């Protein structure tokens, strides 16, 4: 499935503050009105149907625009690296429901890594359970841990309440991450609207990463038996992936220093004039 | 052949509870999303809830959230909309409805509702069930030189809806007008049934109004006479 | 979310005439729109899906078109069966939303109402309330005015009215107006009159009676 990412994918090119100015820059951005691949989730049980739990590996290319909508925090994290063989260092960003953890280590990943949570009937609480991202870790260059907040453990489907936009690109060894969180009321596709992605982290990994893959989580309620047979729920969530390309953009800085709008001068003849 | 029937309904007080079932037949139940829809009396259609084929993903309208639970038994071929804790606004009719096409298909018609049950009525109110009083509306005489007379029955203070009105059994259909009931200030329902007949028919012809109010389990036959 | 706004809210047309109800989406729906036909008490029937597709069992007189955000349901040759409220719906995104609904009515020749008034039954008076009823029978168009006068005094807040659905055969409407009073209040006054104005009438028709007559 394909959707159109109308305006989205714009993040601040740099730290520099500007005001009431139009600053042109060339950086890797998602093109406007680009075509985005749509991935869908509802893990398939033994029975088959519309159900799909898509955890494919995707190309890193120029960098990846990642967007996800979540009813119930299905998507735990991502993997970045060439092989993911445990041959070399790779990036593992996962939220183990308790904290965000980042590890560079040479992890061994399973064929189909995923998370699962299980809920016991005796106690009414959703806790994580099955976790099979990595067998073992090799040497580790860097490790990071983050806040204690919790994530949505159950497979609850409904209008997508939240939107989390991320841009991953590694330039010069630096793995840059940008993000933005907003509430949304829309199941089908990305909302049409413009918003920036402020940079959260800059990691010095300096590893060459060819490809990446997303990680999802399972959600089990009390009713379910713990087993891996068919007691698990992937949830409603879906995510989108686009690819950045070197383009020129005109960024409009407001008085605040926040960017209200942008023009993709590559897009249309009207746009081309705007940059000039 | 293809039929879906709602069930449950009935009146219960506010903060009440009801479990509307919906039995389906005539199609592969497990492959289609189902949907509750309500129509308050006087109001327009409002979608309630939907459930996906697997029964996992469920969606509700905001007003309902927490209050109603949409369940499913593909094996059972039934819908189950569990309702708690009822509010006055909640009064309405509930239809369970088929989506069109297969839930599987990428081209998804599931939102289109190709089949609907008759509906079930849920009334939320403090009033108790009460049978109606039936009063005759006697005809005027020599109202006009010609002879056209109108007569009828006043069915008053009954709760809840519905009520059935017939004349001379099924026998007299023609001029009959049974007006929709109106909620009175009291919170009880009132209505009138009328029929126009020839003035000459007065005395010669028997006119009996037949009122049946199922909830109160009451039946009444009143004969209307000139006076 | 998206709001669907139909127009017009109501219309009246003659039998064979062509009727066009439009529905406007606040947001670009694509073609995720369906149309439904509903009769007074009865549950809705689906007319069209995917904007153009007719559903099985529907006559070709019904058709639906659309492009962009605006969609139209046209009825090429209106029939008497067609009386109903028509609603558009957008399945494009959640939540599913229906338009306000457009009431269609069969235009017919103007007809004046027969007017009758009924005094309260003796049996009713014991209840303590008195109900005075005024029947307006078989008139077209639907707009009809009823004023109540007790001893030539205008009344307000005391009355309730009800209107029937348009008649199958006649395509006419009927109305009932109920004036409710206390028994005590009722006994107080002599003359009860109901006055009616309608396009059909050249002069006002008023029927009255005297209490205890």
């Amino acid at each position: 499935a394909y959707t159109n990412s109308f305006t989205r994918g714009v993040y601040y090119p740099d730290k520099v503050f500007r005001s009431s100015v139009l600053h042109s820059t060339q950086d890797l951005f998602l093109p406007f009105f680009s075509n985005v691949t749509w991935f869908h989730a509802i893990h398939v049980s033994g029975t088959n149907g519309t159900k799909r739990f898509d955890n494919p590996v995707l190309p890193f290319n120029d960098g990846v625009y990642f967007a996800s909508t979540e009813k119930s925090n299905i998507i735990r994290g991502w993997i970045f690296g060439t092989t993911l063989d445990s041959k070399t260092q790779s990036l593992l960003i996962v939220n183990n429901a308790t904290n965000v953890v980042i590890k560079v280590c040479e992890f061994q990943f399973c064929n189909d890594p995923f998370l699962g949570v299980y809920y016991h009937k005796n106690n009414k609480s959703w806790m994580e359970s099955e976790f099979r991202v990595y067998s073992s870790a090799n040497n580790c260059t860097f490790e990071y841990v983050s806040q204690p907040f919790l994530m949505d453990l159950e497979g609850k489907q409904g209008n997508f309440k939240n939107l989390r936009e991320f841009v991953f690109k590694n330039i010069d060894g630096y793995f840059k991450i940008y993000s933005k969180h907003t509430p949304i009321n829309l199941v089908r596709d990305l909302p049409q609207g413009f918003s920036a992605l402020e940079p959260l982290v800059d990691l010095p990994i300096g590893i060459n990463i060819t490809r990446f893959q997303t990680l999802l989580a399972l959600h089990r309620s009390y009713l379910t038996p713990g087993d891996s047979s068919s007691g698990w729920t992937a949830g409603a969530a879906a995510y989108y992936v686009g690819y950045l390309q070197p383009r020129t953009f005109l960024l409009k800085y407001n008085e605040n220093g926040t960017i209200t709008d942008a023009v993709d001068c590559a897009l249309d003849p009207l746009s081309e004039t705007k940059c000039t | 052949e293809v039929q879906l029937v709602e069930s449950g309904g009935g009146l219960v007080q506010p903060g009440g509870s009801l479990r509307l079932s919906c039995a389906a037949s005539g199609f592969t139940f497990s492959s289609y999303w189902m949907s509750w829809v309500r129509q308050a009396p006087g109001k327009g259609l409002e979608w309630v809830a939907n459930i996906n084929q697997d029964g996992s993903e469920k969606y509700y309208v905001d007003s309902v959230k927490g209050r109603f639970t949409i369940s499913r038994d593909n094996a059972k071929n039934s819908l189950y909309l569990q309702v708690n804790s009822l509010r006055a606004e909640d009064t309405a009719v509930y239809y369970c409805a088929r989506d069109w096409d297969y839930d599987i298909l990428t081209g998804s018609w599931f939102g289109a509702f190709d089949i609907w049950g008759q509906g079930t009525t849920v009334t939320v109110s403090s009033a108790s069930t009460k049978g109606p009083s039936v009063f005759p509306l006697a005809p005027s005489s020599k109202s006009t030189s010609g002879g056209t007379a109108a007569l009828g029955c006043l069915v008053k203070d009954y709760f809840p809806e519905p009520v059935t009105v017939s004349w001379n059994s099924g026998a007299l259909t023609s001029g009959v007008h049974t007006f929709p009931a109106v909620l009175q200030s009291s919170g009880l329902y009132s209505l009138s049934s009328v029929v126009t007949v020839p003035s000459s028919s007065l005395g010669t012809q028997t006119y009996i109004c037949n009122v049946n109010h199922k909830p109160s389990n009451t039946k009444v036959d009143k004969r209307v006479e000139p006076k | 979310d998206i709001q669907m706004t139909q127009s017009p809210s109501s219309l009246s047309a003659s039998v064979g005439d062509r009727v066009t109800i439009t529905c406007r989406a606040s947001q670009g729906i694509r073609n995720d729109l369906g149309w439904y036909q509903q009769k007074p008490g009865k549950a809705p029937k689906r007319l069209i899906y995917a904007a153009s597709s007719l559903q099985s069992g529907v006559p070709s007189r019904f058709s639906g078109s659309g492009s962009g955000t605006e969609f139209t349901l046209t009825i090429s040759s209106l029939q008497p069966e067609d009386f109903a409220t028509y609603y558009c719906l957008q399945h494009n995104s959640y939540p599913l939303t229906f338009g306000g609904g457009t009431k269609v009515e069969i235009k017919r020749t103007v007809a004046a109402p027969s007017v009758f008034i009924f005094p309260p039954s003796d049996e009713q008076l014991k209840s303590g309330t008195a109900s005075v009823v005024c029947l307006l029978n078989n008139f077209y168009p639907r707009e009809a005015k009823v004023q109540w006068k007790v001893d030539n005094a205008l009344q307000s807040g005391n009355s309730q009215e009800s209107v029937t659905e348009q008649d199958s055969k006649d395509s006419t409407y009927s109305l009932s107006s109920t004036l409710t009073l206390s028994k005590a209040d009722y006994e107080k006054h002599k003359v009860y009159a109901c006055e009616v104005t309608h396009q059909g009438l050249s002069s006002p028709v008023t029927k009255s009676f005297n209490r205890g007559e």
